[PDB]
């Protein structure tokens, strides 16, 4: 059970790209919540967005709302579409899965599984 | 008035007092719904969303937002009204309809009327008397000595439930197992505990009642805008007590089925929620709880619950009652005093029941109605 | 909308010492906070999943506590192997605004000979 | 634009035009086992005792 990212490579300013992440070894289910986080090479980590696979509700950071789109594409994959790219967005992007409680957010435990990050 | 040498014959399975109580409850219930608002105008197309802005995940699929067009005047001037609904009350045709608009009239329970059980005593009319057994360890059938007379029965609360028997009364010494036909798997077994199991139930959601004008002097009660986190309703059942209670039941079942066998408890069976789940309505709202967490053994327990607003009272079809929402939160505590069980070497028992009369039959097993006929003759010394 | 501040941004302590790491939230987060340890080139490892409750496989040296808006770690018996960037993650949830702000982190340097 | 005054609070029923409510003096009569007593006094309070019942 390992998340694996693809779709890396840097794209010039004002371009766009889409990142892909696969659930190798597992399928998405109600206890799992999927998110993306990025880390610029000289920075800490910044949360971008999450999606809940049973109804595909996206959640976004304010700073990301007009540029990032998260969507489920299969029972094993999710993607993140990034637009209006700037050089300031160069970062390692990670696909991650959280867990939690039925009585309070299946995310309220944080990330149990991270993929290798991919840089763009 | 203890009757010193009276040995009278009883049969709880043929007790017409149970039949009367059933009929009386239904009649009172029905007449209370003659006044107050009829909800025909709600049988409209609803446009619903999934209500996800403040929820725990176990509640994620439970509520619908449901916007619709309803009016207050015959002005062809409808207004948008929205109300949250529980999923169980709404059926898909994005477009939805209320579940009962396909088969029945919907009547709003009148919000000022309470059905909270008050113990009721039944009293004999002139010319009649009620007799009762005082014996401990009584079958509920057959003869019993120590018969006494009753003008009025002890009070019995008209509590209506499924699977578990709530409140009412306890057995004198040991859990009693009573049945009409014990070797017949087609019959229910009524088990009366000699000690209660305490159960705590709640609806931990601070709700809001929304008053909607529906007509000229008529109001509809909508619900919505729940304050704070939305959480699942549940019951806690003390765990140690439950386990001990089953041990007592098992011992008594063995006296009837053999002390050399093994029995188990299964999570009931299939069918409608009115059959498969535990049902009660404390606080004014109707709860359906999963007893699979209790009947799981071979010889605190949180039970998840669901809530419905549109209720087809068990006793009939063609009509449905709409329970208005209750403002604030609901909490209640009750005593489980018994079980309604069926049986499928070893043996398996399952929660059953659903027939409202079993909840009264279990109390009215001590009383019998007789007619007084105070006239007779005998040979003697008595000449005009 | 809920943002968390770390302090000290960086520390340095000799092997065998103990580091206190502090995280201050802008809002009460009902003790749902998690903590992570990040090695260079790796995704962060979860140490704590719920305020004080340690993740499986994590030594007791990484225990911590807090409530309300104030949370800390006290990592004992520091080894050079424990030098890492430590991070505070909010996990508040419920609302549709969510925003699981990952707070900042602190750098812990463990000094040898 | 106007509405009828009671369409905001109540049902409106038409009096049936063939039915008269014109007052006709009504006498009340006692059921068996009962009797009605009355005062014949002039200048009677409507309360208290009276002779000539
Ligand atoms: C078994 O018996 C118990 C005890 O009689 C029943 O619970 C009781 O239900 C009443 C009615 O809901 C509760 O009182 C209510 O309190 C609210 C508070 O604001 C008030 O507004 C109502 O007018 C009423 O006073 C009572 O507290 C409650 N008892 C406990 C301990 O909570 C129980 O429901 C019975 N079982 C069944 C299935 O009915
Ligand atoms: C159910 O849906 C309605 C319709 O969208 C939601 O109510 C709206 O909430 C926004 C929030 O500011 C208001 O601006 C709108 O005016 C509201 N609509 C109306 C008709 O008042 C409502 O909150 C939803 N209920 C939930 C999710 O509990
Ligand atoms: C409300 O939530 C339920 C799930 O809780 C949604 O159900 C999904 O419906 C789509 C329709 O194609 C299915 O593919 C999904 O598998 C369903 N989810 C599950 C878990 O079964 C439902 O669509 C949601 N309704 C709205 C209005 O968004
Ligand atoms: C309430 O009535 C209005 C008016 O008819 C409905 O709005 C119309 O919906 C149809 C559906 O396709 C549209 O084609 C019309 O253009 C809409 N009219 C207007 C003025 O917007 C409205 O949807 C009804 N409400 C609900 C919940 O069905
Ligand atoms: C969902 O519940 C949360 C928790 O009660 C509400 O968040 C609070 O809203 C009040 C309103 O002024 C704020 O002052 C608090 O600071 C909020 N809490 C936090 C942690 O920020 C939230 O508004 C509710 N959402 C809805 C749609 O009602
Ligand atoms: C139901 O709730 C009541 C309180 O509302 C619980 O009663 C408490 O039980 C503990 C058990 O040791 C006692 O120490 C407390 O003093 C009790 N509270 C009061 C106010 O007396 C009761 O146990 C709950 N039942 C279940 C099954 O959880
Ligand atoms: C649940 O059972 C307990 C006893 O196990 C009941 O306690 C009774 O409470 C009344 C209140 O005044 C006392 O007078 C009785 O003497 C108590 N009984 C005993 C045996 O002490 C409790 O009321 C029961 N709850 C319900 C809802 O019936
Ligand atoms: C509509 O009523 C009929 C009555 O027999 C019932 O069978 C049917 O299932 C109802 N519709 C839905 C969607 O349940
Ligand atoms: C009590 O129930 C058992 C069940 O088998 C029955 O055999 C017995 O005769 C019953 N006793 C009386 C007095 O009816
Ligand atoms: C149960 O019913 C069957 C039906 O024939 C009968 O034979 C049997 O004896 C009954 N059991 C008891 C204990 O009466
Ligand atoms: C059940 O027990 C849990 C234990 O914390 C408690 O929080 C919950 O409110 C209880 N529910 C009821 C109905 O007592
Ligand atoms: C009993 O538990 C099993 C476990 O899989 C479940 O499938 C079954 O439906 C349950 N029975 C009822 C009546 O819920
Ligand atoms: C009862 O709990 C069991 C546990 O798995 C679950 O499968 C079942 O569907 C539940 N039934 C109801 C009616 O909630
Ligand atoms: C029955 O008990 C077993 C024992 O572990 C448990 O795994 C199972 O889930 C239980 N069934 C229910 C319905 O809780
Ligand atoms: C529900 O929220 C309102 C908001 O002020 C509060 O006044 C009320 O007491 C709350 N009800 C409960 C049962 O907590
Ligand atoms: C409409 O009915 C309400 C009922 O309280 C009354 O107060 C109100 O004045 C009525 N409207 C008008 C215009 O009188
Ligand atoms: C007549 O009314 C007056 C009023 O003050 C009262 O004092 C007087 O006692 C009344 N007489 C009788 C007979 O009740």
């Amino acid at each position: 059970r390992q998340l694996v990212e693809s779709g890396g490579g840097l794209v010039q300013p004002e371009g766009s790209l889409t990142l892909t992440c696969k659930a190798s070894g597992f399928s998405f289910s109600r206890s799992q919540y999927m998110c993306w986080v990025r880390q610029a090479p000289g920075k800490g980590l910044e949360w971008i967005t999450c999606v809940y696979p049973d109804d595909d509700t996206p959640y976004y950071a304010t700073w990301a709302k007009g540029r990032f789109t998260i969507s489920k594409t299969s029972s094993t994959t999710v993607t993140l579409r990034l637009t209006s790219l700037t050089e300031a967005d160069t970062a390692t992007y990670f696909c991650a899965r959280t867990s939690g409680f039925g009585g309070y957010s299946y995310a309220a435990h944080g990330v149990d599984l991270w993929g290798p990050g991919t840089l763009v | 008035i203890h009757l010193e040498n009276v040995t009278e014959e009883f049969n709880m399975w043929k007790n017409n007092m149970v039949e009367q109580m059933h009929t009386d409850i239904i009649s009172l219930w029905d007449q209370s719904l003659k006044p107050c608002v009829k909800l025909t105008p709600l049988c409209v197309t609803l446009q619903c969303t999934n209500v996800t802005n403040n929820i725990t995940d176990d509640m994620r699929g439970e509520l619908k937002n449901c916007s619709f067009n309803m009016t207050t005047e015959l002005r062809d001037k409808k207004q948008k009204v929205y109300s949250l609904f529980y999923r169980l009350d709404v059926v898909q045709i994005k477009e939805y309809r209320l579940i009962n608009c396909n088969t029945s009239a919907i009547t709003q329970a009148c919000p000022k009327v309470s059905f909270e059980p008050i113990p009721i005593h039944y009293c004999a009319p002139a010319g009649f008397a009620i007799l009762k057994c005082k014996d401990k360890k009584f079958n509920g059938t057959g003869p019993c000595p120590s018969v006494s007379t009753v003008q009025c029965t002890h009070g019995i609360k008209p509590v209506v439930s499924t699977q578990l028997l709530l409140n009412g009364s306890l057995a004198e010494e040991e859990v009693m197992i009573r049945s009409e036909n014990i070797t017949n798997n087609a019959k229910n077994i009524l088990v009366q505990f000699n000690t209660p199991v305490q159960i705590n139930c709640t609806r931990p959601n601070n709700n809001t009642r929304k008053s909607i004008r529906i007509g000229p002097g008529q109001w509809f009660y909508a619900t919505g805008d729940i304050i704070g986190d939305i959480r699942q309703a549940h019951c806690n059942v003390s765990k140690a007590t439950w386990n001990e209670t089953l041990g007592k039941v098992v011992k008594q079942l063995r006296k009837h089925f053999g002390n050399n066998t093994i029995i188990r408890f299964a999570n009931s069976s299939g069918g409608d929620l009115e059959v498969t789940t535990h049902s009660f309505n404390c606080g004014g709202e109707f709860f359906y709880c999963n007893t699979s967490g209790l009947f799981n053994s071979t010889w605190s327990i949180t039970l998840p619950c669901r809530i419905k607003q549109i209720i087809n009272m068990w006793q009939r079809i063609g009509q449905a009652m709409y329970a208005p929402p209750i403002q604030g939160v609901i909490r209640c505590v009750s005593n489980i005093t018994g079980l309604i069980l069926t049986r499928d070497t070893t043996e398996t028992f399952r929660p059953g029941g659903g027939d409202m009369r079993d909840n009264w039959r279990s109390e009215l097993y001590k009383y019998k109605v007789v007619k007084i006929e105070p006239l007779g003759v005998a040979p003697t010394r008595c000449k005009r | 909308d809920i943002v968390m501040t770390q302090t000290p941004a960086s520390v340095s302590e000799p092997v065998g010492g103990t580091v206190t790491i502090k995280c201050q939230a802008s809002h009460n987060i009902r003790s749902y906070l998690s903590w992570y340890q990040q090695k260079v080139g790796q995704p962060p490892k979860r140490l704590i999943y719920e305020t004080s409750n340690l993740a499986s496989g994590v030594p007791s040296r990484f225990a911590g506590s807090g409530s309300g808006t104030e949370f800390t770690l006290t990592i004992s018996d520091l080894e050079c192997a424990d030098a890492a960037t430590y991070y505070c993650q909010s996990n508040f949830g419920l609302s549709d605004s969510r925003t699981y702000n990952f707070g900042g982190g602190t750098e812990v340097v463990v000094k040898g000979d």
